């Protein structure tokens, strides 16, 4: 993606649906084309 | 347990529409962000709302 | 059907469709010829990734393909008009040969100097286009496949490879391509027989006037063709008519062995040398 | 582009659609300057 | 052919001041486009004007 739009622009905090857990979901690619950060992400502020 | 009843349903399809503001996003780079005008108000508003 | 709307069916990019937007007028083969096809069939790449993968099986395969012309590339719809026999169509160049206005073009399987990404290896699938060569490079690259298959008949194991490398750098107009490490295959062998049979009958029909013509000409003339070919009576003309004609049956056949299908015949070439008005499928 | 074609047997021209692009170059400028900590300390504590 | 001449000159910088919507565009697809809403006006109006 161009993930920075999701990083800065407002969210769709919506009724969601997960199978097992979201980390296992993205580690099985239940979700297609994810992105994952444990840390306080600094790359959303360098553009 | 099967009950046979009339179900409320839509009688037409949905509308997803390209704004004037959204059409420039096409001829810039072919990829369309929905609510592209809505996030425009958001940057002159706070950080994320 | 003629107009072929194409499903992409893969996950393409903006950088994909930008390339085909400038490639409108390219040659794409389709096997099934529907109005609605998917990109599994549309494109030539899906058979050049075979496991045997020699020029002997790819050339004989794609003469059952049906060529189309790229039109109306916006987003995910590919309009492919199947050309009709004898209308003028323009064609964007897919291979670096300048096509030299006024001549017949053909269909070359794939570059086969490596495996070129024809568009972009999208989901490990690229869309590779045929080369459209001006029938001189087509016949020559098909000649040398049988030249070096006749060579491997009477060589042991190395004077093939010492003489294929002599003959594989084909220096053509704008292109120096490579014979694909010639594999001896039976589609060559069934037709290498009939070539060797066609060479036999010309020796039978050579009625000692057609024979001795160069060997009588070297006594009188000094020509460039006459000197390079030094190293390399009867009152029956009506019979010589029939023997020369039966000789012409063979040479219109033994050329047709190594020649290809006549295809797009050049109307005009742009000064850009990229888009070429062409008639005659 | 303009266009001009002429005569018979004289070649002609098709469409040359020109979209050129010119770019930028970054060159950030930087100067240092030094201030002594005693000079700052006179602002800091300001003795008797 | 030389005069010492009082010549008019800008005392101030110019302002390439992004639309907040243009910043929405740059976070959307990394392509600031000059006078974005004016191009949207040209979409709802004649294209090549």
């Amino acid at each position: 993606e161009n993930w920075t739009a999701t990083e800065l622009l407002p969210k769709l905090d919506v009724p969601i649906d997960l199978l097992t857990h979201i980390k296992l979901s993205v580690g099985e690619e239940m979700f297609n084309n994810f992105r994952l950060y444990y840390g306080d992400d600094p790359e959303r502020y360098n553009l | 347990s099967i009950r046979r009843t009339g179900v409320k349903t839509p009688a037409s399809y949905g509308k997803f529409v390209l704004s004037k503001e959204n059409a420039v996003t096409a001829i810039a780079h072919h990829a369309i962000m929905a609510d592209f005008s809505q996030h425009a108000d958001r940057i002159q508003q706070s950080s994320q709302k | 059907e003629t107009t072929v709307l194409v499903t992409f069916e893969q996950r393409l990019t903006t950088g994909d469709v930008g390339k085909l937007s400038r490639l409108i007028g390219a040659v794409i083969p389709i096997p099934y010829r529907h109005h609605l096809l998917g990109s599994s069939q549309v494109g030539l790449d899906a058979v050049v990734k075979d496991k045997t993968r020699d020029y002997s099986r790819m050339r004989a395969r794609m003469r059952e393909m049906t060529l189309t012309i790229m039109r109306r590339v916006e987003g995910n719809q590919m309009i492919l008009g199947v050309p009709t026999h004898g209308q003028c169509y323009t064609i964007r160049n897919t291979g670096p040969v300048s096509w030299e206005k006024g001549d017949v073009l053909t269909t070359l399987p794939p570059v086969f100097s490596g495996e070129v990404t024809g568009l972009v290896s999208v989901s490990d699938w690229d869309l590779v286009l045929p080369w459209i060569v001006p029938m001189a490079l087509a016949t020559e690259i098909n000649q040398r496949m049988m030249m070096l298959a006749l060579l491997s008949l009477d060589r042991s194991h190395e004077e093939v490879r010492a003489a294929t490398a002599q003959l594989r750098v084909v220096r053509y107009r704008d292109a120096t391509l490579t014979l694909p490490e010639i594999t001896i295959d039976d589609t060559v062998l069934i037709d290498m027989r009939n070539v060797c049979i066609s060479l036999s009958m010309i020796a039978n029909l050579s009625s000692e006037v057609t024979l001795a013509y160069v060997r009588k000409l070297a006594l009188e003339d000094s020509n460039m063709l006459l000197m390079k070919c030094q190293e390399i009576y009867n009152i029956t003309p009506t019979e010589e008519l029939n023997k020369l004609t039966a000789l012409f049956v063979m040479i219109r056949q033994i050329t047709d062995v190594i020649s290809e299908q006549p295809a797009f015949l050049v109307c005009d070439v742009s000064p850009d040398d990229k888009s070429a008005l062409c008639i005659y499928k | 582009v303009p266009r001009v074609a002429t005569g018979a047997g004289i070649p002609t021209s098709r469409q040359t659609t020109v979209m050129v692009s010119k770019y930028s170059e970054k060159s950030p400028i930087t100067i240092p300057f030094e201030i002594s900590a005693a000079c700052l300390t006179h602002l800091k504590e300001t003795f008797e």
